[PDB]
RNA sequence: CUAUCUACUUUCAAAUUCCUCCCUGUACGAAAGGACAAGAGAAAUAAGGCCUACUUCACAAAGCGCCUUCCCCUAAAUGAUAUCAUCUCAACUUAGUAUUAUACCCACACCCACCCAAGAACAGGGUUUGU
RNA sequence: CUCUUACUUUUAACCAGUGAAAUUGACCUGCCCGUGAAGAGGCGGGCAUAACACAGCAAGACGAGACCCUAUGGAGCUUU
RNA sequence: CUGAACUCCUCACACCCAAUUGGACCAAUCUAUCACCCUAUAGAAGAACUAAUGUUAGUAUAAGUAACAUGAAAACAUUCUC
RNA sequence: GUAAAUUUAACUGUUAGUCCAAAGAGGAACAGCUCUUUGGACACUAGGAAAAAACCUUGUAGAGAGAGUAAAAAAUUUAACA
């Protein structure tokens, strides 16, 4: 009848132990979905106009400078994909949608603060549970088999995403600060009064991809992104109509590193982005 | 908004802060075992916790000896923090206070707490204990321990 | 402002019985196993307690005695020894506190 | 109320008349003084009206009480454990004459609003009417758009 | 206003504008004159966010700083009443806007305790360091 | 002030103790248009609508909130 | 065809106009005489209250709201901060 | 055709006019405006006209789970042969 957490009854001598067997699985069950395309992976469609591929759920690590070859300046927003893997699909007509839906999830956590019925979806699925689970809009030709691991190299340099995460809670605020505030009877419905502020979902499109981190699996994005540092973003490729049709170059139905390819260097850039160990500029 | 505020707002300012935590500080040293609001008891932790720090560079150690000047009130004090308060931990590397809340007091039913510095004469506080190892879900769990032992060794 | 009508009772019970205003019960509650006294989970048993802090005003009242004054700290640490009990060799070279009383069970020597 | 007050449907005790017709009106109780001015036409009543009203109806017994009362009342009772009290206080013989003759005529079912001015246990010689009552069949009974041989 | 009542406290995100260059000395233009969109850069405003740097500041908040900002708003042809003609409150055909959008949101235990970039309370996130 | 931002204290909100007043026809207290209506929560037409705390807001309800003439009335004060 | 409190129908029939007037009746109270579980005939009068910007008392609403209060530890000795 | 009228003896209260139709006299051949006259309605009911003092129907005294009625629903789309 009362509550319960799940070391409450465990000795001194068992919570080490307990939490090590849970570690060890996860670890274990991460690493046996490395290799998707000999896991009888489902069929791999050429890219056609008009096909929508899948993203993937990034951490918000924070702010960098960067800086091109006409020698502008330029923020970026790293984001590192984590234990991102593709959950569940649904097909045209059982989403209730025009377009399939493949669900993807985020950065792993801890399986004794789920609830019973998320902690058996991940169960038969193989994977350790994930802390945030988005829904992308993609065609018949682009589904993935869900377990199939999604990294940063899924999206290349030069290409725009629109990110998508609750921005930075505010909590209550005055019309100043929420809306730059110093007769019919009523108040009309949406007027703009005092009310909570912030910790609500915002997208940020058209933000290129500066640069890809293989290693790290970490996507440099042009500008900032919605959202604290350390908190989990929706990235997808971007909807606004200049950048319709420009994933014929790109990954499709997304990057698989099993796939029989030349490594990817660690970094890879944009054209016009310096690099490190590049020599100084001159515009000459 | 309040995001990455790391310290409460005591007493009647910053300085009243300040004197509001030394004095719980000096009362910790002086009696190894104080009972105070648990939110001011929780900020007051850290202080004690690095006043031990200081005791550890030892009494010759000029700006030591300023800082438990400014933080113990009672002078007294100061060569028991030195002389007995650091060598009593200089083994450990921190954990020096335990902090555990104890009943609401009955005026104002304020939330309280009970800190001490691990190692006085004082008889011990109730401290929680985990459930015996020999109960049926330890024992559950201790057979599978020995069994995943076996399967390791294979 | 004030009020235009009068709040009916019908009203006010509505107001003053929703679930929101009622008090919740406790989950928490549970049995101290050494006194058999109630305690919550997180909280230090308030009967238990009582006991150690007892003790502990005893002998902050000896401690008192012995230092005779303010300012008085001792640079030694303090053992406590009950009737019966002598000077371990561990506890020697501290300051000795005498409590004319059987120690504690719960009290151990350490 | 009608809202504030309660109702039942029109009724009889035991079928009354269906086989023959019983009287439901079978004791009166009348409290008279002896002395006293609003006992005077209860007084007279026993005098020259009690009697007669006796031998009409047989079935009733009527039992008279001559006591000191301020207030001269009869109490009527009825087959179906109805009990009734009315005053006769200052009342004259010919108002008296009337209410006894209006509570030997009553069935003893609560003076109340009475739903209907009308009740049967049998009201539909033909059948009631239901939804199919006058639908006609269709050859082996086929639904709208519906296919024989499916 | 010591605010009882009514109303209201996220219609979540399609953006406007001015200038320079370009198209182009091109189409038109007797000629002079001189496009329009298509784009390029630079500004500002508005909306939405953000803290790498700068600045007020300093576990963080902020602007004076930075980033993002997307579809569209009536003719033509043929041809009768009236055997020419006639865009048609004639019919057929084509074009045409409104409509529809796309994007975002989406799983549910314990909810005792602690922490929190979440928060008035409540709620929400994390606890696989419940020292 | 452009053009506001940060922090401290108070207030605030939550817990505990104590505990006022103005106000109140009744109330099971919606929106649009119409109705003299920019006089409608209560009327007409239409639309909307499971129930119920807490924190805000101040458009409305609702309230805190001079001047006029009139009465076969006064009082100062001014005198022609 | 529907459609009144108009009209008819069964029954009833003095029972919808302010002030005002006229004619009856009447709550309670007291008095005379009755009565005697609460009445009668009369005589009398501080004789009847949803309509008050009226008085007094009780209790609501606003509202458990506004507002109010005790520097810290401790052995309660004392010390510390201001 | 109707049933009221005058007089006598006593006595009380109401009376600061709104709208509709009609005829005038003033304003502006404005006002839900100024004045007079004729009639109607409105402080007596009900039905109808969207809600509805003033328009229409109807008068008004009860009960009915009967019936006949009264007033009572706005229309309209605008040429030509050579
Ligand atoms: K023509
Ligand atoms: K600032
Ligand atoms: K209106
Ligand atoms: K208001
Ligand atoms: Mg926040
Ligand atoms: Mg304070
Ligand atoms: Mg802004
Ligand atoms: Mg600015
Ligand atoms: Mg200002
Ligand atoms: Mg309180
Ligand atoms: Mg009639
Ligand atoms: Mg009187
Ligand atoms: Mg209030
Ligand atoms: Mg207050
Ligand atoms: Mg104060
Ligand atoms: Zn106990």
């Amino acid at each position: 009848k009362s509550g319960t957490w799940w070391d409450e009854h465990l000795s001194e001598e068992n919570v080490p132990f307990i939490k090590q067997l849970v570690s060890d699985e996860d670890k274990a069950q991460l690493a046996s979905k490395l290799c998707p395309l000999k896991d009888e992976p489902w069929p791999i469609h050429p890219w056609e106009p008009g096909s929508f591929r899948v993203g993937l759920i990034a951490l918000k690590l924070g702010m960098m400078p960067l800086w091109t070859k006409d020698g502008q300046k330029h923020v970026v927003t790293l984001l590192q994909v984590q234990d991102c893997h593709v959950l569940k699909y649904t097909s045209k007509e059982n989403c209730n949608g025009k377009m399939a839906t493949l669900s993807v999830g985020g950065k792993t956590v801890s399986r004794f603060r789920k609830a019973t019925s998320i902690l058996e979806f991940y169960r038969e699925l193989g994977l350790p549970p994930k802390q945030t689970v988005k829904i992308f809009n993609i065609t018949d030709n682009a589904a993935i088999k869900p377990g199939t691991p999604l990294y940063a190299a899924h999206f290349r340099p030069g290409q725009y995403v629109d990110v998508t995460a609750k921005t930075i809670g505010k909590g209550f605020q005055g019309v100043m600060k929420r809306w730059g505030f110093k007769d019919i009877g009523r108040v009309w419905p949406g007027t703009k009064m005092p009310g909570k502020m912030g910790n609500i979902y915002r997208t940020e499109y058209g933000l290129k991809v500066w640069r890809i981190n293989t290693k790290h699996n970490i996507i440099y994005v042009n500008g900032s992104v919605p959202g604290h540092k350390n908190c989990l973003v929706k990235v997808k490729d971007s909807k606004l109509p200049a950048y319709k049709d420009l994933g014929k170059n790109l990954p499709f139905p997304t990057y698989f590193p099993d796939g029989d390819e030349e490594e990817l260097p660690e970094d890879l850039y944009d054209e016009n982005v310096c690099q490190p160990g590049a020599p100084s500029i001159t515009f000459a | 908004i309040s995001h990455g505020r790391v310290f409460r707002r005591m007493g009647l300012g910053p300085e009243s802060r300040i004197h509001l935590l030394r004095n719980l500080l000096t009362g910790l040293v002086r009696h190894e075992r104080i009972e105070a609001p648990w939110a001011r008891v929780d900020e007051m932790r850290g202080y004690a916790e690095k006043l031990i720090d200081y005791g550890k560079l030892g009494d010759t150690n000029e700006r030591a000896m300023r800082m438990a000047d400014f933080w113990l009130t009672e002078k007294d004090l100061i060569p028991k923090l030195f002389q007995v308060l650091a060598p009593r931990y200089k083994d450990q590397t921190g954990g020096y206070t335990r902090m555990l809340q104890i009943p609401n007091r009955s005026l104002d039913r304020a939330k309280m707490a009970v800190i001490e510095y691990k190692g006085n004469c004082l008889p011990p506080l109730p401290l929680p204990r985990r459930d015996s190892h020999l109960t049926l879900l330890n024992q559950l769990l201790q057979g599978l321990r020995q069994d995943l032992r076996q399967s390791q060794e294979a | 402002a004030a009020p235009k009508n009068r709040r009916t009772i019908e009203v006010n019970r509505c107001r003053r019985r929703n679930p929101q205003k009622l008090i919740k019960v406790k989950n928490n509650i549970d049995v101290c196993p050494e006194c058999g006294h109630l305690k919550q989970k997180h909280v230090l048993c308030a009967y238990c307690y009582e006991k150690v802090c007892k003790e502990t005003a005893e002998i902050r009242r000896q401690i008192g005695k012995q230092e005779g004054g303010p300012f008085k700290a001792p640079t030694i640490e303090t053992v406590v020894l009950y009737t019966g009990e002598t000077p371990s060799e561990q506890d020697q070279g501290k300051r000795i506190i005498e409590r004319d009383r059987k120690r504690p069970s719960w009290f151990t020597q350490n | 109320t009608a809202r504030g007050t309660p109702s039942r449907f029109l009724a009889s005790v035991l079928h009354n008349g269906l086989g023959r017709y019983v009287q439901q009106l079978q004791r009166l109780s009348f409290s008279v003084s002896r002395d006293g001015a609003s006992s005077r036409g209860a007084r007279e009543f026993v005098e020259r009206e009690v009697i007669d009203f006796a031998r009409r109806n047989p079935g009733v017994v009527i039992y008279v009480n001559s006591r000191p009362c301020c207030v001269p009342r009869v109490v009527a009772e009825y087959l179906n454990g109805a009990v009734r009290e009315e005053s006769i206080h200052c009342k004259s013989v010919e108002e008296i004459s009337t209410l006894v003759q209006k509570l030997a005529d009553q069935s003893g079912l609560d003076v109340i609003r009475i739903r209907k001015p009308f009740h049967t246990d049998n009201p539909s010689i033909q059948g009631q009417w239901h939804p199919f009552t006058n639908k006609p069949t269709t050859f082996r009974g086929l639904r709208p758009r519906e296919v024989q041989d499916p």
